[PDB]
């Protein structure tokens, strides 16, 4: 039970270390195709939706 | 333009006739709020509207409305997984939204391409008592129907918690090769018991694979009749894009009927049988066409629906109906509950139309059907001689029905006794029967044919 | 016996623990995608007032949102609703808006454009109108950002799938 | 054209609609969904557009055919399934890359690209046509012509061009008719408005069996040619299962499988079925679903198409009546279809009457029967025909006392009941003497009688057997069995042979699926012998527990002939059963000892 | 605001209504009646007025109140006999004379009379303050405090005007919150409508018990508080009679007594019984009066007041969930409660559904049971209340088949019945093992174990004792006393002393009334360890009457335990039970030898 509530700790650590590759690939292809996408959203917005 | 009037949860509009069916409306109130709406009804130059929120608190001349130009279609993803909805798709933990990837409609089935080859192939739950008697395929929907008090709500934690825990090796003997997922629909249930299914799910390993949907009866009747067409949604969609089995556990059924009723008062509608819709096929029948295997024949959606009996009758109009669209029923019986059995599968009545169409060969027997045969025709003739016992006394009974009396007592402490922790194999269950079964002498056992017979009493 | 039980109930305390961990987890890895989502939106939107501060690029765009906003309404007098620094512009081609209008329609052009005297956000909202008919119940608000707050609920899937699948 | 008014549920309000009927087949909407016009009030008709009216835009115009909803007779209609709109859902597979019909399908009412085979029959130039005489025929049966090929009834004529053999699409004109000069070119089909029946020269007299092929409901009550047949069902009472026997068994040349908005899963199983099974009278194939043609829908597949599933399905079975074709038409479920009324007149705003229902179930019902019969070709040439409807119907009320079981049974001719407290000890179908009847039994028994059984005598005592039974067991139950002879135990006891060996037959093989008339026979005769002998050795001195004891193995060996095939022995009666007789006047010599 | 149209019975309708919510509370014309706005067609309302219309004429205006059918909930409600629409009927006796309202005439939901002492909470000058946050508290009685004051929901925002302490009146303002402009004054007591629900940040699975301290009730079905329960009635046949015991021994932080729709002795007894009784927890000051609230409604008073009534309890008793407060809340009946709905249904000209009763019943019976439970307080300190619903239910129609009671004990976790024959007896909850259950038992026998009692192993064997021995009882009539033996006959004696100690109780003692979790659990340890030991005894060589004899003065001590004090051994473990285990086994060797 004490690696049950200590324990569970080291599994959040583990939560926390897979995610710093995903948050930084996530701004990496959303800041090169951001001005891609504006270009569409631009002609759509003046037009009908 | 402007509300004209409101009654109950549909309001009357006075609008211009130009909008599409199922088209949003958005009705701006003086209060601030918007509150969303679905045009139930288009009329010259009137609609009426069912509103999402609320139900009241809606002015006449002073609120205005505007529209969305879009129909009611759930945005659907596979990133609802491992998240907590309410039934109206929206995340109750407050961080980011369903989205989508995909617009579904709940107005209709999208693409329809149910079933051209029958579901054949086994699905296990890890429970003699449901796979044994009852034959679940990859599709096919099975209901359990239970009476007022009980645990409606315990059984189906035991399916959940114990299905995914065969699937390995159940993988080896074939009948999974695919993700599995399970879609969780709640009208009309307590907060505790939600609870508890959310720590089914931690309990398989499916927590992360499944979406909830919560509605109360405390929330609108309006959002309650979206919540399992908004799950059959996000079922078909895993199950179509990347060929899933998912099962789907809507609970309650009369919930669901509860709603359609007040919004039958409310419309002009005249109630058919028993103070129910006239249109209540209509609705049951739209949550049942959507069952059945989705184009690439490796996707499914797989169907245990819950009916609590809303008078403890079945001449009552929801489970006849709910019986005769669906492929069989699973009974639980009250005086088993009281007892003390678990599982309390009385298998009286309990039978599945799929039995020999439900099994082939290379994971199930055969014979698993025909052993079936056997085990619900001497449950019943047992439980005639109980009647008979009970009655008469066992001096005036007859050699038939002591042999009988006797298979019964057994079959409800051994067969349909067994754990809920704990997983069985249909080899297994069959192997079970064959002992129990073994209490008559040939002329008696004739319900299975000779060569199985001889091998197995 | 029970040691099995209560030591089964302990080992389900412990992937009761995996779980949430490994949920929590996944609700990083979305929340991350949106916030990016969303800066592509504060771009659109920085492009928005920057052309709607111009009077001659924004004049065909001006028109069109007026005219599409007219069909649908489809009634004989129109109320349109604009700031104030677009009015002269609406003012500079109300003849080309009628036109426009009753050549997309079966019905006869509009008989009047009436430029309101109510105003909207200059804070929040940049360029475009809420187009009402004779009374003001109906309205569309055919603004630029409500546009793009619309064009987001469908566009989203569009884009997580091309970047995101 | 119209213009839509009003799209209210699935209901659809349009104004300036003009020739317009009520049952007129019209399109709504730029998509062109399947709607009815179903009433008119004043200008506006009130359409019910049962095809999902989700998405439908006001205002776009509305469109009549000019004629009622429809079916197309000719071609292609075998080894192909459709829905009860008429619109080929085959054609839908390739395409949409679906199976059902969601909306937008604008396909036409038959597949008309495809080509089959016209052979020329006895007609020439310069000969005499009326209706229903048998220009051609198209081989398209397991055996023998399927789709053989009339002038449209309502014509008459001298021909004027007979195109010889060779293929044809179905478009293509093959034929032309003078009469007051040019009546019409006629091509391989025609259309033949749902709503109204084909013509026929005359009904006839049904009094020629129908094989069922399951043992129990061949005895009770045996089926004729162009009977009506009401049966009420609750779930699990195996209703594909005697479906599925009498598509194979049936002495009918066509069998019409149809869905009146069923499960679909239900409906692929039946469907995958019919190809790996053989016919009796070595088909090809596909040999079963070569003389099949499947109507199925789906539960919420549109209720126009539910509606009509039951007309469509009958207006087929007719045109193959008309061409000299027996047919059996198995409609199932047919109370799902008093669903359908229930419903329609709901979302109208009619009013209905008895216990939701209305009140035009009850004509509409009798109309449909009676377009069922017997009958002598339409046509000069003269052959007979037949259209055997049996149609299955459930409880709403879960009892028997409700409006739907009660009307359909008030016209019916043969009534199979329904039994819970059998169903349950496992026996499918399950039947009792006090629920059933067939009026054409007696002319029936007889015919089967020169076949060679017994078959009069042995019905006639099968009802009293299974009545005096049931009495007899009121009072033990209640009572005790202490109270009561030896010989009421009797009564009891060869009953429930005939309860377990009869009434389950549900099959697990096609050995214990089949069952023919002379195997039928047989069965029963060993049983009634039973009793006769057993009576009287008892009476003579014989307790009963040492009769029971002695008979045994045989009555297991009565128990177990099912199981085992029939083409053994002589013919089609067992060796087994043969044996059978001599061995049971052996075994009374020995009890009565 | 509006004129009135036209007036058809208790219903009136009034035009020129161009903006007024389907909830708002209304005054219609110069008799300044009570109603609220059903439905709206048009500029035309429909408002049913819930007071008679005998002297109001068409064409006489209607002002709206400005907010929705809400009630203000504030200090001083305590120690105070209430309507639905929260009226203080003894100010009422006052001024009219009278404990029924005069129509027409209304008074000020809360006294006015009344000033309480309102000390800062921990919010100061230009603190940010936010949901369900505590910024101050009142006194609620003299003895004690119970009414926090928080930040109302929907409220957020930074305090730009604190009052210091100080008293002050229920009328005059406070405190002042800037969010957005002067978002609004707010009060001492705050405003929130009927039918919603008070919020929290979120709600638990329940655990804990309710404070009762019915020794039966806590261990042989576990009382949960935080949990829905159904309690068969018929009227004054025990019913009342258990909610008035349930009032006394219970001593919860607040009770909130909901007359739906008595007969009005009752209510009259609720009133005058409390204040002479005695809490016991051992506080003064009217006792349980002091501690309870009142909503007390004959079925007389007007229907409004009847249907508010349970609404008004449960939006109350959140609101105490959110300050922190265990509520018990006490409901009679939900029968009657129906009822109201049924005939507003019938007035209107609206279709009610099944059995004559409507069609939105179903959905507010359902929301009302789930809307009780064990939550944490909105806010910053979450807090811990829970809310426990009691509902009585009697037959209604005179069918307790019908569909009010079957669909309740569908969603009920709680059952506990009521019988005739027991309630003569004293036995009150009337209770034996099959006309109630709880699945509560599994959570709460859990929450009992760990505090120290051995509670699970022991409440399981109290079930078995008393099945065992109704079972024993029915053998004994149909079998004979052959199949009795001594091993038997310690069983039917264990299980009437059980009855004694624990179903038997009405309050003859205080020490018979409170007993605690340890004291219940105490005397199951008592009665178990005699049955074990008399059992081994007998098999060693004893029988039933001497086992009897020889036990003696210890069962009769064990028996009078509720008479005596459960102080003795500290202040809630009492010694005389300590003190058994040792004369037990002492007792055992007298026994045997």
């Amino acid at each position: 039970e004490q690696k049950n509530a200590g324990g569970v700790g080291e599994l959040e650590k583990k939560a926390e270390a897979g995610v710093q590759g995903e948050l930084a690939e996530i701004k990496k292809i959303a800041e090169k195709k951001k001005d891609d996408v504006v270009k569409i959203l631009i002609e759509t917005v003046i037009k009908p939706s | 333009n402007t509300v004209s009037g409101v009654n109950g949860p549909l309001v009357i509009l006075e609008k211009v006739k130009f909008p599409r069916y199922n088209e949003i409306v958005n009705l701006t109130l003086p209060d601030g709020t918007v509150r969303q709406g679905q045009v139930l009804e288009i009329r010259g130059d009137r609609a009426i509207v069912q509103v999402f929120e609320g139900t009241s608190g809606i002015d006449v001349k002073k609120t205005t409305v505007e529209f969305t130009g879009e129909s009611l279609r759930i945005p659907v993803s596979e990133d609802m997984l491992g998240r907590i909805f309410d039934g109206s798709g929206r995340p109750i933990d407050n961080g980011p939204k369903v989205f989508a990837e995909d617009y579904l409609d709940i107005n209709g089935s999208p693409i329809n391409p149910y079933a051209r080859i029958y579901p054949e192939e086994m699905i296990s739950t890890g429970v003699s008592a449901i796979d044994t008697m009852n034959s679940i395929a990859r599709g096919q929907k099975i209901p359990i129907f239970s009476a007022s008090g009980l645990p409606h709500n315990e059984i189906a934690a035991q399916i959940c918690r114990q299905a995914g825990l065969v699937r390995p090796t159940k993988d080896v003997h074939d009948g999974h090769e695919e993700n599995f997922s399970i879609v969780f629909a709640a009208m009309g249930v307590n907060l505790e018991t939600a609870r508890f299914f959310k720590q089914d799910f931690e309990e398989n390993g499916s927590l992360e694979r499944t979406s909830l949907f919560l509605n109360l009866a405390n929330d609108p009747t309006i959002e309650r009749i979206i919540t399992p067409r908004l799950a059959l949604t996000t079922a078909e969609y895993l199950a179509y894009q990347t060929e899933r089995h998912v099962l789907t556990i809507l609970t309650d059924m009369s919930s669901y009927a509860d709603a359609l009723r007040e919004v039958s008062a409310a419309r002009e509608e005249v109630p058919g049988r028993r103070g129910y819709p006239g249109y209540m096929y209509t609705d049951l029948s739209t949550i049942y066409e959507r069952a059945g295997r989705v184009e690439g024949r490796n996707g499914s959606i797989t169907q245990i629906p819950i009916l609590t009996m809303p008078n403890d009758d079945i001449t009552h109009p929801i489970p006849d109906l709910t019986g005769y669209i669906t492929e069989g029923q699973i009974f639980v019986d009250r005086q088993l509950h009281n007892k003390g059995i678990y599982p309390p599968i009385n298998v009286l009545p309990s039978l599945s139309r799929l039995m020999k169409s439900a099994i082939g060969e290379g994971m199930t027997r055969k014979d698993h059907g025909d052993v079936s045969n056997q085990l619900y025709a001497k449950y019943a003739i047992g439980k005639d001689a109980a009647a008979m016992k009970a009655v008469v006394g066992e001096e005036a009974l007859s050699i038939e029905d002591k042999l009988s009396l006797e298979f019964l007592e057994k079959f409800e402490k051994t067969f349909i006794t067994q754990g809920a922790y704990e997983d069985r194999t249909v080899f297994e269950s069959l192997d079970q029967a064959w002992s129990l079964l073994r209490i008559y002498p040939k002329e008696m056992l004739n319900r299975i044919s000779p060569k199985i017979l001889d091998e197995f009493y | 016996g029970n040691f099995k039980s209560k030591l089964k109930k302990a080992m389900l305390s412990q992937q009761i623990t995996k779980s949430t961990i490994a949920n929590k987890m996944r609700l990083k890895v979305l929340s991350a995608r949106e916030q990016s989502l969303d800066g592509i939106f504060e771009e659109t939107k920085e492009k928005l007032s920057g052309i709607a501060n111009n009077r001659d690029e924004y004049k065909p765009i001006l028109q069109s949102l007026i005219v599409e906003a007219l069909l649908k309404l489809l009634e004989p007098k129109a109320i349109v609703k604009a700031l104030e620094r677009d009015v002269d512009l609406i003012e500079s081609m109300k003849d080309d808006i009628m036109r426009e209008y009753g050549e997309k329609a079966q019905r006869a052009p509009l008989e009047e454009i009436v430029i309101s005297n109510d105003y909207l956000n200059k804070d929040l909202v940049s360029g475009g109108v809420v187009v009402s008919n004779a009374s003001d119940k109906i309205e569309i608000n055919n603004t630029l950002e409500e546009r793009l707050k619309l064009l987001s609920e469908e566009a989203l899937p569009a884009i997580r799938l091309e970047l995101y699948g | 054209y119209g213009a839509i008014y009003s799209v209210s549920g699935p209901v659809v309000i349009a104004e300036n609609m003009i020739g317009c009927a009520m049952y007129e087949l019209v399109k709504v909407g730029h998509d062109n969904l399947v709607g009815e016009v179903i009433r008119i009030d004043g200008d506006k008709a009130t359409i019910q557009v049962y095809e999902e009216t989700a998405g439908l835009t006001v205002g776009d115009p509305v469109l009549r055919t000019g004629k009622p909803l429809s079916v197309e007779l000719g071609p292609g209609l075998m080894e192909t399934i459709y829905d009860g709109i008429q619109r080929p859902l085959k054609a839908i597979k390739e395409e949409s890359q679906s199976i059902y019909i969601p909306r937008g399908i604008d396909t036409p009412a038959l597949d008309r690209t495809i080509k089959w085979q016209f052979t020329p029959g006895k007609f020439q130039v310069g000969d005499h046509i009326s209706g229903g005489d048998i220009y051609g025929s198209v081989f398209e049966n397991s055996l023998i012509s399927s789709h053989k090929i009339l002038l449209p009834p309502r014509s008459r004529g001298t021909i004027t061009w007979i195109a010889p053999a060779g293929e044809y699409t179905l478009d293509e004109k093959i034929l032309e008719v003078e009469f007051d000069g040019k009546k019409s070119d006629f091509t391989l089909y025609h259309t033949w408005p749902v709503r109204v029946p084909r013509p026929v020269t005359e009904k006839l007299s049904a009094d020629y069996p129908l094989l069922t092929g399951q043992r129990v409901l061949d005895a009770l009550f045996p089926c004729v040619q162009g009977g009506t047949t009401c049966i009420p069902g609750a779930f699990g009472c195996g209703k594909t299962v005697i479906s599925q026997s009498l598509s194979k068994y049936s002495n009918s040349d066509a069998i019409i499988y149809v869905g009146c908005g069923e499960r679909g899963n239900e409906m692929a199983e039946v469907l995958m079925e019919f190809p790996e099974l053989y016919t009796e009278m070595s088909g090809t194939k596909e040999p079963i679903m070569k003389r099949t043609t499947l109507v199925a829908n789906t539960s919420n597949m549109p209720v126009a198409a539910r509606e009509a599933s039951i007309y469509t399905g009958i207006t087929l079975a007719e045109y193959f009546r008309d061409q000299g074709k027996n047919v059996s038409m198995i409609a199932d479920s047919s109370s799902r279809w008093a669903e359908a009324l229930r419903e329609i007149s709901g979302r109208l705003g009619e009013m209905p009457a008895d216990q939701g229902f209305p009140a035009y179930l009850g004509a509409k019902l009798a109309s449909f029967y009676e377009r069922a019969g017997k009958a002598v070709a339409l046509g000069s040439p003269d052959r007979t025909g037949s259209v055997s409807i049996v149609a299955a119907v459930s409880p709403a009320g879960g009892d028997f006392s409700d409006p739907v079981t009660t009307a359909t049974l008030g016209i019916t001719q043969v009534f199979w009941g329904l039994d819970k407290k059998l169903a349950q000890r496992k026996h499918f179908p399950s039947i009792n003497t006090s629920v059933s009847y067939s009026k054409y039994t007696n002319v029936l028994n007889k015919f089967y009688d020169s076949n060679y059984p017994e078959f009069p005598v042995l019905r006639d005592r099968m009802k009293e057997i299974l009545s005096n039974a049931e009495e007899l067991e009121q009072v033990v139950q209640l009572v005790g069995k202490s109270a009561l002879s030896d010989s009421d135990k009797i009564t009891l006891d060869v009953a429930t042979l005939i309860k377990e060996d009869f009434l389950q037959q549900n099959g697990y093989s096609t050995y214990d699926a089949f069952c023919p008339i002379w195997k039928t026979f047989d069965m029963m005769r060993a049983f009634i012998s039973y009793h006769d002998e057993a009576q009287k050795a008892v009476a003579n001195g014989a307790n009963w527990s040492k009769l029971a004891d002695s008979t045994g193995d045989v009555k297991h060996a009565v128990s177990s002939s099912k199981f085992f095939e029939p083409s053994r022995g002589e013919k089609e009666v067992h060796g087994e059963f043969e044996k059978l007789l001599s061995t049971m006047q052996e075994r009374f010599a020995e009890s009565t000892d």
